[PDB]
């Protein structure tokens, strides 16, 4: 069980990141890279790569 | 290069 939650909003300024407001679901699926990570929108579906200081655990 | 990581809302600001 990994669920995080964006804690502040982000505009995906590239095809790598991704976009989003707080209260977004995310699947930090590897983070372990840099301090970014690729977490799962659950709500498009689409991967990309957030911030990690951006999103916590449940 | 160093990930930029956008810098929350200041220290708690509003």
């Amino acid at each position: 069980v990994t669920l995080f939650v964006a804690l502040y909003d982000y505009e995906a300024r590239t095809e790598d990141d991704l976009s989003f407001h707080k209260g977004e679901k995310f699947q930090i699926l590897n983070s372990s890279e840099g301090d970014w990570w690729e977490a799962r929108s659950l709500t498009t579906g689409e991967t990309g790569y957030i911030p990690s200081n951006y999103v916590a655990p449940v | 290069p160093p990930r930029p990581l956008p810098v929350a809302p200041g220290s708690s600001k509003t």
